[PDB]
DNA sequence: TTTTTTTTTTTTTTTTTTTTTTT
DNA sequence: AAAAAAAAAAAAAAAAAAAAAAA
C-alpha cells in the first residue's frame, strides 16, 4: 500500500515522483486514457492529465478551491500547449490559433 | 477556447510582431554582478524582469509601479514568469535559408523550384551562382553554374546576366516565380503526360502549386531573414557552482549565430572583399541549420568534450519531445495502490477503502470542511489535527467521503471496465475490499492482485465518476451486450445447493404457506433444505400493459426455493426459480429481470442473489473430500482390454500386415475409445448413482458428491477437469505436438509415475509459454485497434441514409450458430421490416430492433432484414447515431458523442488472450434449393451441375434456410430444386478428388485438333492394363503441337458437329494439359461423359485487420464475360475475358502452376474464381466493393473470435472496418483538381461530389480501397495525430508549407495538445461552447 | 442515490444530464441558492441529481434563471 | 532484331561504470 | 595525476539488371 496526496514532486518531468520509496502514486499509462476515453467522462481525463501532472498554477488553484469548499477547475487551455507554441514559433512557424 | 489548429510558414513580420523587442549582442551575465548586458541573450527588457515585479535600476519595488517600464532601464514591472514567454527576434544581415525545408526529405524547396537537391545545395552553401533570367544569352533560369562557368558567363556576357551564389540567390528565386502559370501549364501537361511515373511527379509538382496557391504562404519565407529566439526561460541558463552561467545547448548555437551574424553586420559596413563575405556567410548559413536541427546537414557540433549538442529542432523530436509528451504516462496525484481482498457485506457500488489511505486521500478535502467548520481555521493547524489522528478528523472523513465517488483501476486495463468507480466505505486494517460480482470485469483473483484508487477533485468529475462510471450504471459490458455482473465461484454453488430437487428428505410432503413459512421452517431445522413441498409462490407477472399482474396457486417446489423466491423482485414469474439454479440460469434469471424491470432492480437483485447465495453456501458446507472423486470399478478392466488391443495391433504390424503409421493411427484411435468409455463411466459414478428410499422402494437421484456438485452447478470445473480427476487423463502430446502412442492411465487421485508426470510437465510448459507470448500479441493488436479507431466519434443523430447491410443468420456449412436475433439486435433497420407475406410492412424503417421487435422478427421468422450499418453512413468524419444502433453497454440508441472507436478497439481487443494460440447427408426436414444453379440430367441418370459456385441449401418447412453446403462443380445430384428432401436424404454425390471433365450431351469421342504424338499420347495405363489417351501440357507436347490444342469437336450421332446447346459454335472441348482422355475416338458419349481424369488465433485477427494479402491468392474474374485462354508459355499464361455484354479489354498473365477451375471457353460473370485457395480482401473491394469487403471481415473476425468462447458483436468490427477503408482513389478529374492517379480521404471526395452536384459542376467518381490498420494509422487526417507517430519534422514541414489545418477531432490530439478529449463530456462543452458563439 | 437512470430520460443524453448538474451543483455550492428538495446529508452533486429526477431542475430552467438575475 | 521502359530483387545505410576533460 | 560530468548499455531507400513491348 502506497497512498499519495501532494507529496514530493519530481525534478524534470514535475510529476509526483513516482516509486514506493519516495511516496509514489500509482502510474497513469496510457491504457488507462483508453478506459477513461471511452466512458464519457472527459473532465476527470483532463485533470489527470492538467491538474495532477504539471500545472503548478492549476494545482495551486485547484488545491485552493478544494480547501476553500468550491469543487471546480479552472477552464483554460493547459500551459503545455503555450510552451509548445513558443516552441513552433521559435521556428519560422506561424502556428497560429483560428475560432 | 481553442476551435481547430492552424499550421504555416511564418512571414517575418509575423516572426518581429512574436516580440517586444530586438536582441542585438551576445552576453550572459556580467560575471561580476548578475548585469544582464543590454540587448544581451537573456536582456531585461526584451524577456522580462530577473525578479518578480522588480526593475534591473531598482527604482520601483515589487508591487507599486506594476507593469511599469522603467524610463531608465526600460523594464517592465511584471513576474519573472513572464520572462517564460516573451519571444525575441536576431535580424539577420543576409537572408539565410532554412534547413528543414531544404531537406523535408523529400525537399519541399526542391519541387518548389524544381531543381536537383546537388544544384540548390551547390547555390545554397556558396560553391555555385545559379542562372536568375537568364534572358537573351546562351544560359537560362533553371541553369546553375560552377565558378568556372560563373566567370566564363561573365566573361562572355558580363552586362545584363544575373547570376548570385548563396542563400540570397535561392531567395531571389523564389521571387521569381508565378505559381499559377505553373499551374496552368502543368495541368495541361498533367493532361498531355502518359507515362504514369511522369504524371505521378507531375502531380506533387501541381499538389505543391495547389498548396501554395490555397494555403497563404508565399515561398520567399521558404529563406529565412528574421531567426526567432526562445524565451530565456524555456531554455534555461541553469547556472553552474560558480561565478559562470552554464549556458544550457542551444544557448550555444545562439552564442554562435549571434557572434557570426555580427561579424557579418560588420563586414557588410566595411565592404570586405566578395571572398571573405561570402565565406561569413556560409559560416552563418552553416550555424542556422545547426540551430534548426544540428547533425542534419553537416557534422553536429558539441559542447565542451566532444559529445554532440541538441537543437531546438530537438525539442519537438524524440521521448522528450513536447509532441509525445502527454502520452508516456503521468504519475497522478491522488493516487493509492494497495493488495485486494474480498468483501461481502459491501453493496454493489460500495468499496471497502481503508482508514490509512483514505486519511491521505481526501486529506484536502478534510482540510477544507475542518477549518470551515471551524475546529481549526487556521491551515496549520487542520494539518497537525489530521496528523494528530484527533478523533474528530475521523468524522470529517467520514462526512467528506459520505458521496465522493473513488476510481478503482487494475493493472492491465483492456476493457472499458476496468477503470470502474465505486463508493468508498471506510474499514479498518490496509485492504482496498472490492465487492465479489464486480471482480470479472476488473477480472482480479484475490491471490495478490492490486488496484489503484484515484478520486476526481472537481465537481464535474464527481458527477462522472457517480453518473458515467459508477459500478452500479455498467450492468452490461460493451462488447456483448449480457451482463458482466454475473454470479461467479461460491455464490452459484449456494445458489444450487439451495435449490435442488431431493426425493425424500425432512418435511418432505406437505404445504406449508408461502416462503415465509418456508424460511421459518428451514430456520427452525424441522425441514431440510431440499424437501420436495407445494408451497402458495404468488407471481406478480407483467401480462397486462406495465401492470402487476398476481396470481397465486398452489405449485410444487423445493423449500430451499420458495426461501431464495423471496429474493426475486415482483415481476418475474416464479418459473424463473424452480429449476436446480446453475451458472446459466442464474445468469438468464438476472438478464430476465435486467429486461422485464429495467435496472435499479437489477442492482438490488444482484445484491440479495450474492448474499443468499453466500449464507446457504456457508450453511450447506460443501467440501472436497478425497473419498468424493469416485473411480469406476470398471477403469481398470477398460484398461487392461485397450493394453490387449494394442498388444494384438502391435504384433500385427510386426508381422507386416499393417504399416508403421497405420498401426500408430490405430493404436491412438482405440486409446481415445477406451478414454471415452472411461470417462462415461467415472462421469456416471459421479453423477446419478444415489440410489436412497423414497418412504417407500429405493430410487435413484442426481448425486451431491461436492466435485460433481460443483460440476452440473458450473460453480468452477467442467466435466473435462473432474474427469482429469476420476477417469484417465488422456494422451499428452509430446513437445512438438505429435499425440503420443501411450496415454497417461492413471487420473489424480490415484498417483502419477516419474515418466507419466514427467510427460505430462511437456503440455504443461508449452500452455505457460504460449499464455506469457499472446499477452503481448494481443497488447500489441489492441493498440493497432485502437490507433486506427480512435479517430471516430459519434457526432451525427441521423445521415439519412438508405445502404445498411442485410443481415442474415450465418451458416456454417450446415450447422447455422447465430440466428437472426443476436446479429441484428438493437442495430436499426434501413428499410422498413416486410413480413413475408406480400405488401405486409412488419415495422417502419427508421426503427429500433429492440428485444420486442426481434421476438416479432421470430414470430414472423424473417430470413433477412435491412439493417443500417456503421460501414457506411453519410457522415462526414463521425458516424450517424441511429446507424450505429444501441450503445451495448447501456441499451438505448447511442448518444451524441460517446466515442465508439475506442469502445470498439477495446472490445475486439481485451477478448484475445482468451484466443487460443464426399456426400452431403441431409439431417433437418426441408425442401432442396440452389444458388447459382445450371444443372442438366446426366448419363448416371442423377444429375450433373454445369456452374462452378453452385451452392445447395435446406428451406425449411417455414420457407427458412437451415442448412448450406458448397456443391463442388460437376457432382452427382439424385433429385433436383424444389423437391422435399426430409431430414435424412444423402441427394448430395460427387468423387471428393479428381476434376472431371462432364460432357452435358452425347455425342460421339472425337480427336479434332488431338493429334496422338504431339498432343496426346496413347500411354498404356498398366493400373488397370489398359490404354488411355492423355493429353499432353505445353512442355510435354511439342512446340510445334503447342499451337495445336487438344480440342474435342464432338460430333453426334447424325455426324454434324456437336454445338453447345445454346451456341452456334462447335461443341470443342478444349481439354487442359496432362489431362487423361480414357475415352477413345468413335465412343457415343452421354449427359455429363466424364472424359479426362484430370487429378485461427491472433495472426489470423492481426491479417485480417492489417489487409495482409494472401501469398496464393485466389484469383477472380475482374469482368463479366466469356473467359478466353489467351497467348500461353510466357512464364505465366495469358488470359482474356470477353464480356458477351460488351467487349474484351481485359487480359493479364496468371501463373501455370495455378489451376483453373474454368476451362478455355466458359461465360463467367465477375468475381468468378479464376483459381481457388486463399483469398484476398483488396480484390474483394475491387469488385463487389464495400457491403462486401465488410461481410467478409466481419464474418471471417467474427468467426475466428466465436471459434473459441468469446461474443464480440458486429458493431465493433464494423467501425473498424469503416476506419480501416476511409480512402478512395480518384476515378476521374470530375470538375475539381483531383487527379485520377490522386487518393483522397473518401469524406473529402464525398463533399467534393456533393458540393459539384449541388451546383451544375460534375462530380468525380471514386473507388474506395482498404487498408490495413498499421497502414490506415500511417495514413494521417491531422497533423498532430502523425507527430504522434514520430517523423516530427517530415509532419511539421509539410503541414507548415501546405498551410495545412488540422481539425481538433479525434481523441489523441486533443489529448497531445491538452484540451478537453472531445468524446462524451468533453463533446457536450465543445459543442455548447460552439453554440454559444 | 445510487442508479441515474432516472436521469437519463428527463435529459436524454446522459452527458448534458452532466454538465446539466455539474451546473445546478455548482449553484449549489458556493452560489447559495438552496436546493429546492430537502437533502439527507447528500452532497450538493447529489441533490442536483436528485431535482433532475424530480424534473423541476433542467438546463432551460437554469438558462431562464440566470438570464432572469442578469437581467437585474 | 535492337532499343527503351518498367519491374523487382538485392544491397546498404539509418540506473551504473567508463571515458574524456579540466584543474 | 585526481576528480567530476556526459553518455552508452529490422525497415526501407536506392539502384543494378532482367524482361516486356514498341519501332
Ligand atoms: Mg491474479
Ligand atoms: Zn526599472
Ligand atoms: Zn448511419
Amino acid at each position: 500500500m502506497h497512498a499519495r496526496s501532494t507529496g514530493s514532486y519530481s525534478l524534470v518531468t514535475q510529476q509526483p515522483l513516482g516509486g514506493k520509496a519516495q511516496f509514489g502514486g500509482q502510474r497513469f499509462g496510457e491504457m488507462e486514457v483508453w478506459a477513461l476515453e471511452a466512458y464519457g467522462a472527459a473532465y476527470t481525463l483532463q485533470e489527470m492529465l492538467t491538474v495532477k501532472s504539471d500545472d503548478v498554477n492549476g494545482r495551486t488553484k485547484m488545491y485552493k478551491n478544494i480547501v476553500d469548499g468550491n469543487h471546480q477547475m479552472e477552464p483554460g487551455m493547459p500551459e503545455s500547449f503555450n510552451v509548445l507554441l513558443k516552441e513552433i514559433r521559435s521556428l519560422g512557424i506561424n502556428i497560429e490559433l483560428e475560432d | 477556447e481553442f476551435d481547430a489548429i492552424k499550421i504555416a510558414l511564418a512571414s517575418p513580420d509575423m516572426i518581429r510582431s512574436w516580440s517586444f523587442g530586438e536582441v542585438k549582442k551576445p552576453e550572459t551575465i556580467n560575471y561580476r554582478t548578475f548585469k544582464p548586458e543590454r540587448d544581451g541573450l537573456f536582456c531585461a527588457r526584451i524577456f522580462g524582469p530577473v525578479k518578480d515585479y522588480e526593475c534591473l535600476c531598482g527604482k520601483y519595488k515589487r508591487l507599486k509601479h506594476r507593469g511599469v517600464i522603467c524610463e531608465k532601464c526600460g523594464v517592465e514591472v511584471t513576474q519573472t514568469k513572464v520572462r517564460r514567454e516573451r519571444m525575441g527576434h536576431i535580424e539577420l544581415a543576409s537572408p539565410t535559408a532554412h534547413i528543414w525545408f531544404l531537406k523535408s526529405l523529400p525537399s519541399r524547396i526542391g519541387l518548389l523550384l524544381d531543381m536537383p537537391l546537388r544544384d540548390i545545395e551547390r547555390v545554397l552553401y556558396f560553391e555555385s551562382y545559379v542562372v536568375i533570367e537568364g534572358g537573351m544569352t546562351n544560359l537560362e533560369r533553371q541553369q546553375i553554374l560552377t565558378e568556372e562557368q560563373y566567370l566564363d558567363a561573365l566573361e562572355e556576357f558580363g552586362d545584363e546576366f544575373d547570376a548570385k551564389m548563396g542563400a540570397e540567390a535561392i531567395q531571389a528565386l523564389l521571387k521569381s516565380m508565378d505559381l499559377e502559370q505553373e499551374c496552368e501549364q502543368l495541368r495541361e501537361e498533367l493532361n498531355e503526360t502518359n507515362s504514369e511515373t511522369k504524371r505521378k511527379k507531375l502531380t506533387k509538382r501541381i499538389k505543391l502549386l495547389e498548396a501554395f496557391v490555397q494555403s497563404g504562404n508565399k515561398p520567399e519565407w521558404m529563406i529565412l531573414t528574421v531567426l526567432p529566439v526562445l524565451p530565456p526561460d524555456l531554455r534555461p541558463l541553469v547556472p553552474l557552482d560558480g561565478g559562470r552561467f552554464a549556458a544550457s545547448d542551444l544557448n550555444d548555437l545562439y552564442r554562435r549565430v549571434i557572434n557570426r551574424n555580427n561579424r557579418l553586420k560588420r563586414l557588410l559596413d566595411l565592404a570586405a572583399p566578395d571572398i571573405i563575405v561570402r565565406n561569413e556567410k556560409r559560416m552563418l548559413q552553416e550555424a542556422v541549420d545547426a540551430l534548426l536541427d544540428n547533425g542534419r546537414r553537416g557534422r553536429a557540433i558539441t559542447g565542451s568534450n566532444k559529445r554532440p549538442l541538441k537543437s531546438l529542432a530537438d525539442m519537438i523530436k524524440g521521448k522528450q519531445g513536447r509532441f509525445r509528451q502527454n502520452l508516456l504516462g503521468k504519475r497522478v496525484d491522488y493516487s493509492g495502490r494497495s493488495v485486494i481482498t474480498v468483501g461481502p457485506y459491501l453493496r454493489l457500488h460500495q468499496c471497502g477503502l481503508p482508514k490509512k489511505m483514505a486519511l491521505e486521500l481526501f486529506k484536502p478535502f478534510i482540510y477544507g470542511k475542518l477549518e470551515l467548520r471551524g475546529l481549526a481555521t487556521t491551515i496549520k493547524a487542520a494539518k497537525k489535527m489530521v496528523e494528530r489522528e484527533e478523533a474528530v478528523v475521523w468524522d470529517i472523513l467520514d462526512e467528506v467521503i459520505r458521496e465522493h465517488p473513488v476510481l478503482l483501476n487494475r493493472a492491465p486495463t483492456l476493457h472499458r471496465l476496468g477503470i470502474q468507480a465505486f463508493e468508498p466505505v471506510l474499514i479498518e486494517g490496509k485492504a482496498i475490499q472490492l465487492h465479489p460480482l464486480v471482480c470479472a470485469a476488473y477480472n482480479a483473483d484475490f491471490d495478490g492482485d492490486q488496484m489503484a484508487v484515484h478520486v476526481p477533485l472537481t465537481l464535474e468529475a464527481q458527477l462522472e465518476a457517480r453518473a458515467l462510471m459508477m459500478s452500479t450504471n455498467n450492468i452490461l459490458s460493451p462488447a456483448n451486450g449480457e451482463p458482466i455482473i454475473v454470479p461467479s465461484q461460491d455464490v452459484v454453488l449456494g445458489l444450487y445447493y439451495m435449490t435442488r430437487d431431493c426425493v425424500n428428505a425432512k418435511g418432505e410432503g406437505m404445504v406449508l404457506t408461502g416462503p415465509k413459512e418456508a424460511e421459518r421452517l428451514y430456520r427452525s431445522g424441522l425441514a431440510s433444505l431440499h424437501a420436495r413441498v407445494k408451497v402458495r409462490i404468488t407471481e406478480y407477472e407483467k401480462d397486462a400493459n406495465g401492470e402487476l399482474v398476481a396470481k397465486t396457486s398452489l405449485k410444487d417446489t423445493t423449500v430451499g426455493r420458495a426461501i431464495l423466491w423471496m429474493i426475486v423482485p415482483k415481476g418475474l414469474p416464479y418459473s424463473i426459480v424452480n429449476q436446480a439454479l446453475g451458472k446459466k440460469a442464474i445468469s438468464k434469471m438476472l438478464n430476465t429481470c435486467y429486461r422485464i424491470l429495467g435496472l435499479k432492480p437489477t442492482v438490488i437483485f444482484a445484491d440479495q442473489i450474492m448474499y443468499t447465495g453466500f449464507a446457504y453456501a456457508a450453511r450447506s458446507g460443501a467440501s472436497v473430500g478425497i473419498d468424493d472423486m469416485v473411480i469406476p470399478e470398471k477403469k481398470h478392466e477398460i484398461i487392461s482390454e485397450a493394453e490387449a488391443e494394442v498388444a494384438e495391433i502391435q504384433e500385427q504390424f510386426q508381422s507386416g500386415l499393417v504399416t508403421a503409421g497405420e498401426r500408430y493411427n490405430k493404436v491412438i484411435d482405440i486409446w481415445a475409445a477406451a478414454n471415452d468409455r472411461v470417462s462415461k463411466a467415472m462421469m456416471d459414478n459421479l453423477q446419478t448413482e444415489t440410489v436412497i428410499n423414497r418412504d417407500g422402494q429405493e430410487e435413484k437421484q442426481v448425486s451431491f458428491n461436492s466435485i460433481y456438485m460443483m460440476a452440473d452447478s458450473g460453480a468452477r470445473g467442467s466435466a473435462a477437469q473432474i474427469r482429469q480427476l476420476a477417469g484417465m487423463r488422456g494422451l499428452m502430446a509430446k513437445p512438438d505436438g505429435s499425440i503420443i502412442e501411450t496415454p497417461i492411465t492413471a487420473n489424480f487421485r490415484e498417483g502419477l509415475n516419474v515418466l507419466q508426470y514427467f510427460i505430462s510437465t511437456h503440455g504443461a510448459r508449452k500452455g505457460l509459454a504460449d499464455t506469457a507470448l499472446k499477452t503481448a500479441n494481443s497488447g500489441y493488436l489492441t493498440r493497432r485497434l485502437v490507433d486506427v479507431a480512435q479517430d471516430l466519434v459519434v457526432t451525427e443523430d441521423d445521415c439519412g441514409t438508405h445502404e445498411g447491410i442485410m443481415m442474415t443468420p450465418v451458416i456454417e456449412g450446415g450447422d447455422v450458430k447465430e440466428p437472426l436475433r443476436d446479429r441484428v439486435l438493437g442495430r436499426v433497420t434501413a428499410e422498413d421490416v416486410l413480413k413475408p407475406g406480400t405488401a405486409d410492412i412488419l415495422v417502419p424503417r427508421n426503427t429500433l430492433l429492440h428485444e420486442q421487435w426481434c421476438d416479432l422478427l421470430e414470430e414472423n421468422s424473417v430470413d433477412a432484414v435491412k439493417v443500417r450499418s456503421v460501414v457506411s453512413c453519410d457522415t462526414d468524419f463521425g458516424v450517424c447515431a441511429h446507424c450505429y444502433g444501441r450503445d451495448l453497454a447501456r441499451g438505448h440508441i447511442i448518444n451524441k458523442g460517446e466515442a465508439i472507436g475506442v469502445i470498439a478497439a477495446q472490445s475486439i481487443g481485451e477478448p484475445g488472450t482468451q484466443l487460443t494460440m464426399s456426400s452431403i447427408q441431409v439431417k433437418n426436414k426441408g425442401s432442396i434449393k440452389l444458388s447459382n444453379v445450371k444443372s442438366v440430367v446426366n448419363s448416371s441418370g442423377k444429375l450433373v451441375i454445369t456452374s462452378r459456385n453452385t451452392e445447395l441449401k435446406l428451406i425449411d418447412e417455414f420457407g427458412r434456410t437451415k442448412e448450406s453446403y458448397k456443391v463442388p462443380y460437376g457432382a452427382v445430384l439424385a433429385k433436383g430444386d424444389g423437391e422435399q428432401v426430409a431430414g435424412g436424404e444423402t441427394v448430395a454425390n460427387w468423387d471428393p478428388h479428381t476434376m472431371p471433365v462432364i460432357t452435358e450431351v452425347s455425342g460421339f469421342v472425337r480427336f479434332t485438333d488431338m493429334i496422338d504424338g504431339q498432343t496426346i499420347t496413347r500411354q498404356t495405363d498398366e493400373l488397370t492394363g489398359l490404354s488411355s489417351l492423355v493429353v499432353l501440357d505445353s512442355a510435354e507436347r511439342t512446340a510445334g503441337g503447342k499451337d495445336l490444342r487438344p480440342a474435342l469437336k464432338i460430333v453426334d450421332a447424325q455426324g454434324n458437329d456437336v454445338l453447345i446447346p445454346g451456341t452456334d459454335m462447335p461443341a470443342q472441348y478444349f481439354l487442359p494439359g496432362k489431362a487423361i482422355v480414357q475415352l477413345e475416338d468413335g465412343v457415343q458419349i452421354s449427359s455429363g461423359d466424364t472424359l479426362a481424369r484430370i487429378p485461427g488465433g491472433l495472426p489470423r485477427v492481426a491479417d485480417l485487420f492489417e489487409a495482409r494479402r494472401p501469398k496464393e491468392p485466389a484469383i477472380l474474374a475482374e469482368i463479366s464475360g466469356i473467359v478466353s485462354f489467351g497467348k500461353e508459355t510466357k512464364g505465366k499464361r495469358r488470359l482474356v475475358i470477353t464480356p458477351v455484354d460488351g467487349s474484351d479489354p481485359y487480359e493479364e498473365m496468371i501463373p501455370k502452376w495455378r489451376q483453373l477451375n474454368v476451362f478455355e471457353g466458359e461465360r463467367v460473370e465477375r468475381g468468378d474464381v479464376i483459381s481457388d485457395g486463399p483469398e484476398a480482401p483488396h480484390d474483394i473491394l475491387r469488385l463487389r466493393g464495400v457491403h462486401a469487403v465488410t461481410r467478409y471481415i466481419v464474418n471471417e473476425v467474427q468467426d475466428v473470435y466465436r471459434l473459441q468462447g468469446v461474443k464480440i458483436n458486429d458493431k465493433h468490427i464494423e467501425v473498424i472496418v469503416r476506419q480501416m477503408l476511409r480512402k478512395a482513389t480518384i476515378v476521374n478529374a470530375g470538375s475539381s483538381d483531383f487527379l485520377e492517379g490522386e487518393q483522397v480521404e473518401y469524406s473529402r471526395v464525398k463533399i467534393a461530389n456533393r458540393e459539384l452536384e449541388a451546383n451544375g459542376k460534375v462530380g468525380a467518381t471514386y473507388s474506395r480501397d482498404l487498408l490495413g490498420i498499421t497502414k490506415a494509422s500511417l495514413a494521417t487526417e491531422s497533423f498532430i495525430s502523425a507527430a504522434s507517430f514520430q517523423e516530427t519534422t517530415r509532419v511539421l514541414t509539410e503541414a507548415a508549407v501546405a498551410g495545412k489545418r488540422d481539425e481538433l477531432r479525434g481523441l489523441k490530439e486533443n489529448v497531445i495538445v491538452g484540451r478537453l478529449i472531445p468524446a462524451g463530456t468533453g463533446y457536450a462543452y465543445h459543442q455548447d461552447r460552439m453554440r454559444r458563439r | 442515490r445510487v442508479t441515474v437512470q432516472d436521469a437519463v430520460e428527463k435529459i436524454g443524453n446522459r452527458f448534458d444530464l452532466v454538465l446539466v448538474a455539474a451546473r445546478r451543483a455548482r449553484q449549489m455550492q458556493v452560489g447559495g441558492k438552496d436546493p429546492l428538495v430537502p437533502e439527507e446529508n447528500d452532497k450538493t452533486t447529489v441533490i442536483a441529481l436528485r431535482e433532475i429526477e424530480e424534473g423541476l431542475i433542467n438546463n432551460q430552467i437554469l438558462d431562464v434563471r440566470e438570464r432572469q438575475e442578469q437581467q437585474e
